[PDB]
């Protein structure tokens, strides 16, 4: 996260960190087995870390579990990007308490100018890299689909939407991808790419989650 | 690009 600022230990209770040896992605607990997070994340060896502020130190309240299994959207497309959406299955069902809880999937989908939280331990410089060790925070609101066809002609799907600021300064960067765009209480996005970060005039683009509840429910349904 | 890493 660019120009964003500490969160507070456990204040985003849905928060997940995928580890391999090493944070690579972020997610979002929807209910005791089940992580939500981007397709580009997926990797075999997967440990779900849940619970967690500082990611190098164990400091209590962290819960590592195993990915039983991990579910890319069938029509996931690595070129275009579409489809960017993957659901894991923990191997166990974590304990929830108020450090560890469930994030809400939304019921209708957010509108221009809603403000939202997105948060992730991925990279905080945008020219460089600098990796935290605590989860950072940053408030952003989602942008006018005009502003963001106009900013990535060609590209924007209609699963995708932008979030950010224009002006630069601000935005999720490498290492946050899968992570939560929540507005609202409901979790309307997952961090998925851009053209740099904090670039002016080059914001953040999300996986609509809203395209998705029914898929996300039939899926957990029949596993 | 993508924002893991470093897809
Ligand atoms: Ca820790």
């Amino acid at each position: 996260i660019v120009g964003g600022y500490t969160c507070g230990a456990n204040t985003v209770p849905y928060q997940v960190s995928l580890n391999s040896g090493y944070h690579f992605c972020g997610g979002s607990l929807i209910n005791s087995q089940w992580v939500v997070s981007a397709a580009h994340c997926y990797k075999s060896g997967i440990q779900v870390r849940l619970g967690e502020d500082n990611i190098n130190v164990v400091e209590g309240n962290e819960q590592f579990i195993s990915a039983s299994k991990s579910i890319v959207h069938p029509s996931y497309n690595s070129n275009t990007l579409n489809n960017d959406i993957m659901l894991i299955k923990l191997k166990s069902a974590a304990s929830l308490n108020s450090r560890v809880a469930s994030i809400s999937l939304p019921t209708s989908c957010a509108s221009a100018g809603t403000q939202c939280l997105i948060s992730g331990w991925g990279n905080t410089k945008s020219s460089g890299t600098s990796y935290p060790d605590v989860l950072k925070c940053l408030k952003a609101p989602i942008l006018s689909d005009s502003s963001c066809k106009s900013a990535y002609p060609g590209q924007i799907t209609s699963n995708m939407f932008c979030a950010g600021y224009l002006e630069g300064g601000k935005d999720s960067c490498q290492g946050d991808s899968g992570g939560p765009v929540v507005c609202s209480g409901k979790l309307q996005g997952i961090v998925s790419w851009g053209s740099g970060c904090a670039q002016k005039n080059k914001p953040g683009v999300y996986t609509k989650v809203c395209n998705y509840v029914s898929w996300i429910k039939q899926t957990i349904a029949s596993n | 690009x993508t924002r893991e890493l470093y897809v």
